[PDB]
This record gives structure tokens, sequence and C-alpha cells, in this order.
RNA sequence: AUUCAUAAUAACUUUUCGAAUCGCAUGGCCUUGUGCUGGCGAUGGUUCAUUCAAAUUUCUGCCCUAUCAACUUUCGAUGGUAGGAUAGUGGCCUACCAUGGUUUCAACGGGUAACGGGGAAUAAGGGUUCGAUUCCGGAGAGGGAGCCUGAGAAACGGCUACCA
RNA sequence: GAAACUGCGAAUGGCUCAUUAAAUCAGUUAUCGUUUAUUUGAUAGUUUACAUGGUAUAACUGUGGUAAUUCUAGA
């Protein structure tokens, strides 16, 4: 090619937003912005394959110019605007508030969430570095720059940023037994605990994980989101709370419910 | 060759058609932007001073200066150049254009009247063009009716009127860089909000220096009860 | 703006502004025929509307609203035992102002009265009071669809509870006062419309009561508020007036024309009147206009009869006379009001019935209606006949109002002659008016005043004055005016060897009275001191037109030979009419000389006479390098060139871009034919901003005359009409003011446009020579530094500097000029000017000085100036041992250029990182030069202090 | 893990940037001035970070051919030094230096009806064959050569030569 | 609101498999070895002003050349 790609053929799509191979050929490519291609959900999908607000493209542009849609407490208008990982969506007119949470199986699930809630996001802390002029900040998963840092923030920490302000409220060091949720790999999704993390100089480092059903297994670092101590998480967690389940057990709950 | 002379404090244009080769050899081996007396071409013309300009030949290509030559060449033309006008950005083309230099094969030429002489012409000194547009920009409106400072270009906008059937009525052009209170509000906005974040800034860095000397502090403590 | 979205767009979506969606929207539920929900019902409107918002609305106030309400509103015997709950949940929600829940909030409040209505009542103030809060509160948060919900819910109560409310309107109006009497005008306007449709559905006996108290509340924006009201409750559809009218209409007429009703009250039913008026088609308004008519001749009267009049001048105006059905009626109003007040109301009126009545009207009765102004109006007849002639002139003349003026002017010519003088001034200009300045005047007020002159005292200003304004009727004057002219202006010009600006215009009128030898003697003897006045100038140019060829005068202007050229002197003047009279002048003199005018003379007058626009903007350039041409072809006598050469500078002072073009291209080739007449045109040119011009007039005793003179009118048609009448009579009501403030008006432009020394400096540019020989009358300025001055008083724009500076370097041999070496000494100190641009035009006429050394090491120093180049040229030019440094011998010439331009470059603003850096290189450079310069240096940063 | 982030000192610059832009609306202070102050947005702009990307790059893996056994090095092949160029590392190129680099564990040369892969067929299993062709990546626009523009092109429904 | 200037896009998409045998490509690394329009977040009291020029032109008016082209010359 000669210049950067505008189109996404369906097939190569990223799995987890579940499109329908035939309805056509080509799918929505998230436009540049805070999350990735690959780990993000842009808005025509959220509206109208999720909410099934919308029936179709046009009618998604149609509320997105309304201005009724805000991504973390601010008025977004691009149909293709990658929503991801932590962000809250407001949806003032139908008084509903979401975050965006992979569930057990590794797809974006629509979880409601209170007003208060919604008020503040969670971040990881990506970077810490001094800017020009001498002044430290810190920049997130998602692409956010904070100035004046609290000093013990470091690398991989957590950061509880306030939307109306994009100021840190408070933040969680990464350490032994704090809760943690899965952002990447075939463990996407899951909860647990950390037990362990291995130190690879030069490598990727590996963490141990324990879920609430003694279950371990390993992750590296890059795919864990500290989120709270263990019993108290500081965002409402999804249904099954990142419990993963086998296919006999769910099987026999599907059965049992029906 | 066809002469089409241009009186340009007039914005006249006329051609006259050339038989006689006496006037025609005493074109020749001029140059663009060179003058030639007008006796010399004709008794109509004396007195008068002719620039040439350009021309075109009997295959209607241009004469383009800075091209010292009596024939055609194959020039390859650029954005801001005359005979080329780029349909894209960037674009360059080789064309063919016709020398500087006067020559038997002109098909027309054209010239403009530096000074006149003692003869007016029927078409050219004896009649007037008008200015098909007035000022716009208001220090050109200042300019044009040599208004001072004072004196608002608004009550000198130059107005047209225009007639449709039984209705009519006036056309005038919009006035820019004239100085209106949105211009002053926008102004001070700009000015308010830069200081108002410096403000911020200083704020924010005094807060993370108290930050910053607490914690020194508490560290240092802690270090003397180690001791 | 008003040039509205009147044409669409074919856009489906478009941005609409707050204002604008204001505009449209309209208070007015009735009209909308859309199905309504809860006209649908099964048990109570307000059970079925509840159930469809708790589908459309998902907003969280509303949701909670519904929770602790859904049970008690289950059926109509529920809610109306449990009213006092519903309606406290339903004012506790609305009152936390929150848009998303508020649609359906305001919508169940009105069905709530629906249902129980009468049971409201008791509820009915609460209401009101919370929607009013809503709305004003609504102000702060711009929504425009908010404030549709509110004053639709308003209309609704309004709707339901109509009899009651009808029955209490002015307690229902009193809540509504603030929204009513509110600053912004779309409260006012939309809260009108809800009420107006109570007045709508009055009994005229309630509607009476109701309209004492507002007009009563009415002795901020109430009267607006009210003029919205009624007219809303008068119109219906485009074209069309509401059934109950005339009822409505009937019953505020009776209450303005009531003494006890405030008089604004009369002037809010004129602007009442006048909505209407413009809304309604013919058709409509005749029940209309019957009831007007007969009330207004039923209730006729002393005490009234101010009110009404007020009333029918309303009536004439609206719409001009279009509207009126048969204007008979109307006159027979007229004679009737007449037959039992105000004089100039009765002045406005009939100028109004002059411009609007229908011809066959008018001719009946334009007889009786100008006997009527001399019956009452006589003390300001003039005042009405000039509004008059505003108005309608053509009419006016058409229907004989020119006699009965003749026969005012004989009754009334002893009271006020002042005032009649006056009229007959304002009206000279107006060539309409000819017919005015034919008619003939009364004979025995020209004696009385003829006799004035034969023995009139006249030794100060005021007594001039009396002479002037008399001065002024005599011109109609036919008993041999000549006689007695010529003394007075006899004893005027001994009594004042050197007049005054008003003196000159005094015998510019007196030469104006002449009409068809002596006198042209007379004005000879003494003009010098008259030729700049225009009326002075105009009035020779009665005479001498007037005048017939003869030898005898050929013997009279040969006493006075310089009189052509002294006229000449006019042509530099700013104005184009001086100028063109002078010319005018010209010709007529040469007549009478019997001297062949020069062609040139008739082309310049054609080039006056052209209008200055862009479509002739072009023939004014060739006209003048045409004649120019002319003129330096043919060779000429001193007047000739004298004429043409002022007449040029004149054309500087025109204020049109195009001239100019002409007069500097045809100057610079012609100047040859008088050198000096040219340098000391231009050498005045440049000292006319320095010189201090004023017009110093005589102020006659100020007259304390004023008055309100008509009602004043919200409405801006009629307003603008009241004013324009307002305007006459002030005039009228101090003559001795009005009647110098038309003369100052008239005299002319004296004032040179400020920019004139710059258009001089051009000429001067386009000929340094001149400038170059005499250099002894330009030298002063330079030695002053271009400033009048120790305090200064004014200096030369930097424009004007630059173009002087310039002139300097292009004198071919600057060095032999009157004072080389003072001015080469200026130069240098301009040469330390921080002002890169004005240290190369000191440089460059420095160089123009012949130094073989400054020309060796030219190049550098002009690198120097140029502020690319600056950097480089220090370390090459300037280095200590350099190759091209400057030699030892040579330096002592250059150096002392070397420290004056270094000087200029630090003080530039060091205040950008480039030009930060060249002041530390300025600095850096001293080490170079030896001691003794760097002393120098220093000496002079030291010499401002 | 650094000459990292950042800061400071002395200078330098055909040297930049630091809003001369636009819509809607008319609030607040008064010494009442078309005085002062002020809202909601659009579009620009230095640097840092993020994102879509781009470039180069480490290890391992390709069918037939030994009746192809030596190849590369003069005209760069291996490496050192310094410079030029590049967005940048680098024989990428230049100047001076040494004589190096690969190979029977198959280099070099030749054939390929050779774009590579996810995949498709058969088979009990090992294997054998096919894959221009719905997705990913690469190259091309009749064949070579060379460029303007632009963040991004050696573009071809952009341009210039030559060949046909 | 035509035309034109200005900004942006036209380097995406679509087609084909000619060349290409450690080349492409697959998996896996690195940029402490570099550019990055755009999006997102930060970020610039240190630079006649009630606001500067043509150091300028398009569209447009008007006069024209060529057999011819998304040709264009003078004013
Ligand atoms: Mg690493
Ligand atoms: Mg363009
Ligand atoms: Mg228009
Ligand atoms: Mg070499
Ligand atoms: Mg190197
Ligand atoms: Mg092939
Ligand atoms: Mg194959
Ligand atoms: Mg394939
Ligand atoms: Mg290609
Ligand atoms: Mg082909
Ligand atoms: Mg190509
Ligand atoms: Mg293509
Ligand atoms: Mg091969
Ligand atoms: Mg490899
Ligand atoms: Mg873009
Ligand atoms: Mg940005
Ligand atoms: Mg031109």
């Amino acid at each position: 090619a000669r210049g950067p790609k505008k189109h996404l053929k369906r097939l190569a799509a990223p799995h987890h937003w579940l499109l329908d191979k035939l309805s056509g050929c080509y799918a929505p490519r998230p436009s540049a912005g805070p999350h990735k291609l690959r780990e993000s959900l842009p808005l025509i999908v959220f509206l109208r394959n999720r909410l099934k607000y919308a029936l179709n493209g046009r009618e998604v542009k149609a509320i997105l110019m309304q201005r009724h849609v805000k991504v973390d407490g601010k008025v977004r208008t691009d149909t293709t605007y990658p929503a991801g990982f932590m962000d809250v969506i407001t949806l003032d007119a139908t008084n509903e508030n979401f975050r965006l949470v992979y569930d057990v199986k590794g797809r974006f699930a629509v979880h409601r969430i209170t007003d208060e809630e919604a008020s503040y996001k969670l971040g990881k802390v990506k970077k810490v570095q001094l800017g020009k002029k001498g002044v430290p900040y810190v920049v997130t998963h998602d692409g956010r720059t904070i100035r004046y840092p609290d000093p013990n923030i470091k690398v991989n920490d957590t950061v509880k940023i306030d939307l109306a302000s994009g100021k840190i409220t408070d933040f969680i060091k990464f350490d032994a037994g704090k809760l943690v949720y899965v952002t990447g790999g075939r463990n996407l999704g899951r909860i647990g605990t950390i037990v362990h993390k291995e130190r690879h100089d030069g490598g990727f480092d590996l963490v141990h994980i324990k879920d609430s059903l003694d279950n371990t297994f390993v992750t590296r670092l890059n795919n864990v989101f500290v989120i709270g101590e263990q019993g108290k998480p500081y965002i409402s967690l999804p249904k099954g709370k990142g419990i993963k389940l086998s296919i006999a057990e769910e099987r026999d709950r599907r059965r049992a419910q029906q | 060759m066809k002469l089409n002379i241009s009186y340009p404090v007039n914005g006249s244009q006329k051609t006259f058609e050339i038989d006689d080769e006496h006037r025609i050899r005493v074109f020749f081996d001029k140059r663009i932007g060179q003058e030639v007396d007008g006796e010399a071409v004709g008794d109509e013309f004396k007195g008068y001073v002719f620039k040439i300009s350009g021309g075109n030949d009997k295959q209607g290509f241009p004469m383009k200066q800075g091209v010292l030559l009596p024939t055609r060449i194959k020039l390859l033309l650029t954005k801001n150049v005359s005979c080329y006008r780029p349909r894209r950005d960037g674009e360059r083309k080789r064309k063919s254009v016709r020398g500087a230099i006067v020559g038997p094969d002109l098909a027309v030429l054209a010239l403009v009247i530096v000074k006149k002489g003692e003869q007016e012409l029927e078409g050219l000194t004896d009649t007037t063009v008008p200015k098909r547009l007035g000022p716009k920009r208001a220090n050109n409106i200042r300019k044009f009716f040599g208004l001072s400072k004072e004196d608002d270009v608004r009550d000198f906008v130059i107005r047209r009127e225009v007639t449709k059937g039984e209705k009519t009525y006036t056309k005038a052009p919009k006035i820019q860089r004239l100085v209106t209170p949105q211009r002053l509000q926008r102004k001070r906005h700009q000015r308010a909000l830069k200081v108002r974040n410096a403000q911020a800034q200083r704020e924010a860095a005094a807060e993370y220096a108290q930050l910053l000397a607490k914690r020194l502090s508490e560290r240092k403590a802690e270090k003397a009860e180690i001791r | 703006a008003k040039q509205r979205q009147t044409t669409k767009s074919s856009k489906r979506y478009r941005y609409s502004s707050f204002k604008a969606r204001i505009d449209d929207l309209k208070i007015e539920p009735a009209r909308n025929l859309e199905k309504r929900v809860h006209d649908y019902v099964e048990s109570s409107h307000f059970l079925a509307s509840f159930d469809q918002w708790k589908e459309i609305n998902l907003s969280a106030k509303f949701t909670e609203f519904a929770a602790e309400i859904e049970h008690d509103v289950q059926t109509l015997p529920q809610i109306l035992y449990h009213d006092k709950k519903i309606f406290n949940s339903l004012v506790s929600f609305i009152n936390f102002h929150d848009e998303f829940s508020l649609q359906p909030l305001l919508d169940l409040l009105a069905q709530f009265c629906h249902d129980l209505g009468p049971d409201f009542l008791k509820f009915y103030e609460e209401a009101i009071k919370t929607l009013i809060n809503l709305l004003d509160a609504a102000i702060e948060f711009e929504s425009s669809n908010v404030f549709e919900w509110g004053f639709n819910c308003l209309a609704y109560i309004f709707k339901y509870l109509s009899k009651f409310l009808v029955k209490k309107l002015v307690l229902t109006c009193d809540l509504l006062i603030p929204l009513l009497s509110h600053s912004k005008e779309y409260l006012s306007r939309f809260s009108a419309e809800a009420l107006s449709f109570l007045v709508r559905k009055c009994p005229v006996s309630n509607l009476r009561e109701f309209v004492r108290s507002v007009f009563e509340k009415l002795e901020t924006n109430l009267y607006e508020g009210l003029l919205i009201l009624f007219t809303e409750s008068m119109t219906s559809t485009q074209e069309t007036l509401h059934s109950k009218a005339k009822a409505i209409m009937s019953v505020l007429l009776h209450e303005a024309l009531t003494k006890s009703s405030p008089e604004r009250s009369v002037s809010l039913l004129s602007d009442i009147w006048m909505n209407i008026s413009k809304y309604a088609s013919i058709e409509s308004l005749l029940p209309v206009y019957e009831v007007m008519y007969q009330d207004f001749n039923d209730s006729l009267d002393a005490t009234n009869i101010d009110r009404i009049l007020k009333v029918l001048t309303t009536i004439v105006f609206s719409e001009s006379g279009r509207k009126i059905p048969d204007w008979n009626k109307i006159t027979i109003l007229i004679e009737r009001i007449m037959s039992q007040l105000s004089q100039d109301k009765v002045a406005f009126l009939f100028a109004l019935f002059i411009r609007n009545s229908d011809v066959k009207t008018l001719t009946l009765f334009h007889q009786k209606l100008f006997n009527y102004a001399l019956t009452n109006i006589s003390d300001c007849f003039l005042e009405f006949f000039q509004f008059a002639l505003r108005l309608s002139y053509e009419r006016v003349f058409s229907f004989n109002g020119l006699k009965f003026l003749q026969l005012f002017l004989k009754k009334n010519w002893q009271s006020q002659g002042k005032k009649i003088a006056l009229f007959f001034l304002e009206v000279d200009d107006k060539p309409e008016l000819q017919k005015v300045r034919e008619v003939n005047f009364p004979e025995e007020f020209i004696l009385s005043i003829r006799d004035f002159f034969v023995t009139a005292e006249i030794n100060d200003s005021n007594d001039l004055f009396e002479i002037y304004w008399r001065a002024i009727i005599f011109k109609y004057s036919k008993l041999q005016n000549t006689e007695i002219i010529i003394p007075l202006l006899e004893r005027i010009f001994s009594t004042f060897a050197s007049p005054d600006n008003f003196t000159k215009d005094m015998v510019g009128t007196l030469l104006k009275i002449y009409r068809k030898n002596n006198l042209l003697k007379t004005i000879l003897d003494n003009y010098e001191n008259y030729k700049e006045s225009l009326n002075f100038l105009r009035g020779w140019n009665k005479l001498v037109s007037n005048l017939h060829p003869s030898e005898s005068l050929k013997g009279l202007m040969s006493h006075y030979p310089s009189l052509l050229l002294s006229l000449t002197d006019n042509f530099m003047l700013p104005d184009g009419k001086i100028r063109y009279e002078t010319l005018e002048l010209m010709k007529t003199l040469m007549i009478l000389q019997g001297m062949q005018v020069p062609d040139l003379l008739s082309s310049c007058m054609v080039i006056e006479e052209i209008p200055l626009t862009l479509q002739n903007a072009r023939d004014l350039t060739i006209r003048i390098k045409n004649v120019g041409a002319e003129f330096g072809k043919t060779k000429t006598d001193k007047l000739v060139s004298s004429f043409f050469l002022k007449y040029l500078f004149g054309l500087l002072t025109v204020r049109f871009s195009p001239v100019w073009t002409g007069v500097f291209d045809t100057l610079p080739n012609v100047y040859t034919k008088d050198e000096a007449l040219v340098w000391k045109l231009v050498l005045s040119f440049i000292k006319l901003p320095d010189e201090n011009q004023n017009l110093d007039y005589y102020q006659p005793l100020l007259e304390d005359g004023a008055n309100k003179v008509l009602w004043d009118s919200s409405v801006v048609r009629l307003r603008d009409t009241i004013d324009t009448f307002s305007h006459i009579w002030s005039k009228y009501s101090t003559q001795n003011t009005s009647i110098i403030s038309t003369t100052i008006e008239r005299r002319g432009n004296t004032t040179y446009p400020i920019l004139i020394r710059n258009q001089a400096l051009k000429v001067m540019l386009s000929i340094p020579q001149v400038a170059e020989n005499h250099f002894v009358d330009i030298a002063p300025f330079v030695y002053n530094d271009f400033k009048t001055y120790r305090v200064i008083t004014g200096s030369w724009t930097e424009v004007d500097r630059n173009v002087f500076l310039k002139t300097l370097s292009k004198f071919k041999n600057i060095k032999n000029v009157y004072s080389a070496t003072e001015l080469h000494d200026h130069l240098m100190v301009l040469l330390g000017s921080r002002n890169t641009d004005v240290q190369k035009l000191a440089l460059d006429a420095l160089l123009a000085y012949k130094n073989p050394t400054l020309n060796k090491y030219r190049d550098n120093l002009k690198n120097l100036l140029d502020d690319t180049l600056f950097k480089d040229e220090i370390t090459t030019f300037l280095t200590e041992n350099g190759s091209q440094s400057i030699k030892a011998e040579d330096e002592k010439v250059v150096m002392p250029y070397v420290l004056r331009i270094f000087f200029g470059r630090a003080q530039v603003p060091p205040t950008s990182g480039q030009k930060r850096s060249r002041k530390i290189a300025v600095i850096s450079v001293l080490p170079n030069f030896k001691k003794p310069y760097i002393n120098d240096f220093l000496s002079l940063a030291s010499e401002r202090l």
C-alpha cells in the first residue's frame, strides 16, 4: 500500500464485535482515538448491534448528530469513535449509563450503571515521565495525560479519574493480593487476585492470578488491570463476576434456569 | 498581422488589421517590453508609443517572456507561469510556446499604448470602460475616497442599482477587516482565556510543590528515626 | 437578521438559533388540529395522558413522580379525593426545573385542571406562580421547547377555566404583570397571547372593568405588553379580524376618550388601531371603522377634543389612505372637531389629509381645509405648510395652497416677520419649490422693511443680523430694490473694512436681492475680502449675468486690471461649488471686457460639473490629462497659466482618488510654465495643516423655545413622521438660531483635508529640482524636526516624513543646497532612528553627497541596514585586522556613520530571540572599535538624556 | 541498561511559533460612555503523549538440479576509521586503510506451467498433490528510466523522456 | 446561491499474479535506530492594534490566435 488504510472487511474485523458475516462486505473501521483498533468497540456497533436502538447506520448518524451520546462526559459525533475498556457511555434521554466491560466470554457486555458510579473511571498507568518545564505527568491506557500526579504512582498502577475534572481521585498500587481484571489473551474477561509476579529482565513479565474458585492461571503483565482490593472492587462488575465456567456446568445452569 | 492594441488608462482595446509590410518589418526583431514608435507603423499612430506585450502565431501558440528565440520550443511549464493552468496540484506539463522575438509568422501581436500621440484613435482614446467592481476592504475604501481615520467607511460604500421588472433595489459589498464589537469581544476573550490558563497552571504548580515538600519532610523524619 | 430564512434550502436538517425558534413560536393551542390523546378518554383526561407519558418519557424525575402518584390516579373519584397530594407532587417536581421531565409534567398539570377545573380554582394561584418561576428559570437555560410547553400549559388552563377566570380577569392579569412587564420582549409577547384568549371570551360588561384597570396601571414594558395583548385579541386569521373585535374596540375607545383615563392610554389605542389596520384588509375593517366614527361623533366634547383628534391623526396616517373606506365621513367629523385645542396637533392632522386624501374628497374640502388653518393654525400655518410641502408639495400647489399662503402673509406679516424669513430661506435651495418663490409678497410689509434700511443703524453684529433676516424678504420685493441697496452696501463696506464670516454672507444676500452699473463699481471697490465667501460669489455672479456688456463697462474693469488674476486665488479652496461659481464669474467678466474666453476655461468648467462616481471615475482622469496636454502644447499668457496651475492644486483638495491620478500626471509636465507659481502653491499646502483654520460665526441670542410637540408612538413608522414634524416645529421655535444654523450649512467647505500635505509632498517628489532650488523655504521644517512646537503642538505623520526624505535623496547636488552642513548633521540624527526604513532614506540622502570614502564602503553600509545581512557584515566589515575592514585613513569619515547606524539597532525592542541576539551583536562589536570611537558611541547614548 | 526524561550556562539562526480568523446570543457592572467586562461553539497553532500507520530489523522455516565445486573481490565483495546522504541505523555512497566473506552441514550457477500463507483433495496411519481465485501480506498498471505535489507516491483513471 | 479562490480527498477502494527461491510470506522479536496528516489528552502572561499592505490575482468585463484539445495570449 502507498498509505494508511481506510477500509475494513467484515471477516477481518475483530471477532468479539459479533458481526454477521453475510449482512454486507465491509465493517466499521474505528477511527483513530483513545483505544487501539482491535481493542475498541465503535459506537455504531454499540448502538445498533448491542442496544438495538438504531436499525441501520443512518439512524446511528441521526442519533449522534443530535448530541445525545456522551463518551466519558464529552459529546461525540463520529459514528466510528473507538469506545473501549472502562469508558462511560451516557445516553441522557434514555436515562442510561453504561460501562464497557468484557464478559467472561471475552466480549464487550452491556452493563448498566448508576450515575454516581458513572462519575469516574479507572485507568492503568502506562507511563510516568517528566514533561517540559519539569512537570511530571502520567499517561494511562486510554491516552489521557494527567499532570502533577501523586509521586507514589508508578507504572502498572491504577488511577481513579474523575471525568468532570480529569484529575486523579485515588490510586491502587500493583501488589500481591490485589483484585485484577484480564484485558487480553484467551483468559480475557476473567477476574482474580494476584499471587506472584515473575520478573524477566528484557522480556515479558508474567503474573499468576487465582480466581475465586481457586483455579489459577498465568498471564502476561500487559494484559492485567488492577481494579481494587479483594472483595472490594472500585467498579461494579458484570454478571458472573468474571468467573470462568466449564461447558458442562454452563449446560447444567442453562437447563436449570430454563 | 493583426495588432491588438490596448490603452490601459481608458481600459479600452481594439484590433487593427495590417496589410502593408513596412510597419510589419519595423515590428520585426523587437522583444516583449521594448517600445516602438507609432509613426513608423503609420500616420494614424503618429506620435504614439507601443510596448510589445506578446502575441500568437499562425498556429495559435502564445509568446512567452524569458525565452529569447524566434521559433517555437517545448518548455516544461509549472505553477504560476503564463501559457499553462495546472489542473492538479504539482502538475508540470511540457507545452509548445513561441519565443519572445517578433517574427513574420505572428498571427497577432498585442501592444500597450505607453504614450498618446497627437491624433486620437476612434476606438481606443475616444472611449472609456468603467471599472467593474469598487473597493471592498475598508482601508481600500479609505484610500479610494481619501477618507480620514475618523470618517467611517460605512457611509462611503459604493452601491450598484439592480432593477428586476418593476422592482428595484441596491447591492453593496461586505466590508472586510472592519472594526466591529464582535472582533473586540473575540480579542478580549482570547486575552482573558490566556491569563486564566496561566493562573491555573501556577496554582497547580504551587499545590504540587507543597505536596512534594510534605512528603520530603516525612521521609527525612523517617530516616532520622532509623538512625 | 432582517433577511430571514425566507428562501428555504434543500437541506433536510438545518441549524436554528434559539432566538429564531422563539420568534416563529406562537402561543395559540386551538390552531393545532393534531389528534390529542386526552380527546379519547375512558376514566379521566389525567389518566389517559399519564399512561401515554409513562410510555414516551423515560426521564428519572418523571419516573419518580409516576411511582408516587400511580396508585392515586386510577379512577376519577380517586383523583378528586386525593387532589391535594396530586397538586403538591406536580408542583414539587416542576420546581426542580428539569427539562427531561418537564414536558410530561406540564401536560399533566393542564389535564389535571381539565379533570377538576372548578376545583382547580383553589390551586389556581399556586399553579401560575409555579409557571412564572419556571418561565423565569427558563431564561437562563435557552430551550425554546420549554417555553412552548410552559405557555401551552398556561393556555390550556386558561381554556378550561374560561368561565371563572373571565369573571375575575383583573386578578388573573395581576398574576401575569411580571411576565407582561418583563424585560425580554418574547416573554411579554407570549403572555399577551395566552391572556388575549380570555379577552376575546369576555362579556362586554366585564371587559370595561378590565380595560379600566390596565389603563389605571398604565399611569416598564407594560405599554408594549398591553399593545400585543389587544392587537392579538383583534386578529384571528390573515387579512381578517375576530367577530368580537367591534365590541372590544368600542370599549377601548370609550375608556380612552374618558377624561379619567390617562393620555398614554389614547396613545396605546392609536398603536392598537394601526396594528390591526395594517394586519386587516378593507372589508374586515368596515365594522370596526363604523363603530369608531359613531363613538367619536357621540362623545365629542371640549374635554376630550384633544384625545379624539389624536386618534383621527392615527386613522388618516395608518397605512396611508388605502384602508380608509370613505373620507367624506372623516371630513364630516373634522368640521365638528373644528366647530367645537392644540394647534400643533391640528397642523399634524391636515398635512396627512392633504397627502393621503383621495382627489375627489380633497377638492371638495381643500378650500375649507386651509380656511381652518388660517382660523387657528395661523399662529403656525407656515410650520404646517412646510410639512405639507415635504409630504406632498405637488398636491398643495395643485390645490391652491399658494394663494392661501399669500393671504396668510398679508394677515400676519407684522407679527412674525422673522419666522417668514426662515421659511423662504429653507425653501430657497429646493428647485421644486420654485413656485413658492414666485408667490407675490404683501406690499405693505415691503415698505415697512424698506423704510428700515433707509434709516438703519449698523455698528455691531446684532444690527447686521437685523439686516440679514430682513434682507432675505427683499429678494421678492419689486419696488426698485437697487436704489435702497447701494447706500446700505457702502455703509457696510466702510463700517467693516475687515469682514468676518457673517458679513461676507450678508453682502451676498444683498447682491442677490438685485434684479434687472453703479452697483458693479461698488462691489469692485471692496471685493478682495469677500471673494472667499460663496454667497457673495453667487450674488456677484447674479449681478454680472444680468448686466449686458457695453463700452462703459470696458472702462470700468480697465480701472481694476487685477480683477481677473485676483479671483484666480479662489481655485485653491477646498469647496467644489466655490470653484465652479468662480469659474462662471470669470467667464462673465471676460464677456463684459470683450476679451476672448480661453477654451481651457470652458473645459475646466465641464470637469467640475461631472459627478464624482466610479462610473465617471475614469472619464474624469482623461479630461484632466487631455486639458493638461492642451495647456502644455498651447502657449498662453500669465492669467491662463495662473488660472490652470491654481485649478490643478484645487483638484488635489478633492477627495476622489481618480482625480488625483490626472493632476499628478499633468502637473510634472506643465510646471515649466510658472516654476515660481507652482512652488508657492506646493509650499502653502505643506503649511496648511499646521495653520489653524476655524469658522467663527455670529451666535444669535439663545432662544429657549421647545415643547413636546406630539405624543410618542411605539411603532417606528408613525414615530418617524412625528420626529419629522417635531423637527420642523423646533426649527421654527428658535427662529434666530434656525436662520443662522441654516446659513452656516449652505456657506460651503473651508477646512482643507489634513492629507493635503501628503498631496503636496507627492508634487514635490515628482519635481525634486524645484525643491532643490527653493530649499531656503523648506529648510526650517527639518531643523524643527518636523514639529510645530518644551511641549509639541503637532508633528508631521511618518508618511509625510518618509516622502520628504526620499525627495532629499533625489536632489542632484545635495552638497550645494542652501544649508548643506546643518542638513548633513540632521540626516545623521535620522540615521540614528530606530526605524530601519527611516535610516535607509537617511543614508540614501547622505550618499547623495559625493564623498569618495563613503562611496568605497557604500555597499557594506547598505548591507548593515539590511536585516538579513546585518549579522555577517558585522564580522566581515568591522572585525579588527579584517581583510574587508575600513582602512585607518578612511576610518575617521566612515566610523561616525558606523557609530550612528549601530545606535538605532541597539534601540530595537530586544524582544524576540532573533531580535535579542541582534542587540548582543551590536554591543559585542564595541571592543573592535578604538577607544575614542567607543567614547563617541557612549556619548550618543547620553545625548538624549 | 544510556550521553534517558528534564534542567542549567555561553552564544548562533536568509529560522519558526506564541490567534490581525468565523457563527449564535446579548448577560453583569457602573462615574451613562455606541464606557468596562462577559457566555455557548467552529477553525487554526509549538511541543509532548496516545491512535491509524510507515521504514528497517533479530531467530527458524522454501520445489528440482552435483554430468552446477568452488564462489565474491578490477567496476564494494568482508571489516575499521572520517565524511556525504537519509526521517533515521547501515559500504547506502565517497576517501584512506587492511584481506577479508560463503561452501560437500551443498555456497555459487541453472530450471521452475514459483506470488506466500490461512486453506482444499485423498489416505486407516505415515505421506502425496493442489492453493490465479471471497481473508491477510507483497509487487504491477504495455517495457525500462526519472520526478512535482503532498503527512503519506517513485502514483500511472499525476507528469517527462526513450522503446513498441 | 452558479462560477472561482481557499481547505480537504484523489496514496482508500477495485483488478491481476508478470517479476520474485532466505527474496516474498508465517510465527516470533527490536527501534536506547526514525517519520507519522488525522483522532484523543495535555500544553505557550516572556510576541496602527477600536486591527497593516499589493510587495495580487482568480472568477468577472472587454479585445483575440489556432483545423483541432479539460490550449490559452493582452488589458
Ligand atoms: Mg523491553
Ligand atoms: Mg485547489
Ligand atoms: Mg446578497
Ligand atoms: Mg572505496
Ligand atoms: Mg558512519
Ligand atoms: Mg510466474
Ligand atoms: Mg504453487
Ligand atoms: Mg494464492
Ligand atoms: Mg504501485
Ligand atoms: Mg495489457
Ligand atoms: Mg510508474
Ligand atoms: Mg489507481
Ligand atoms: Mg534462481
Ligand atoms: Mg530471513
Ligand atoms: Mg481530515
Ligand atoms: Mg489536537
Ligand atoms: Mg491582468
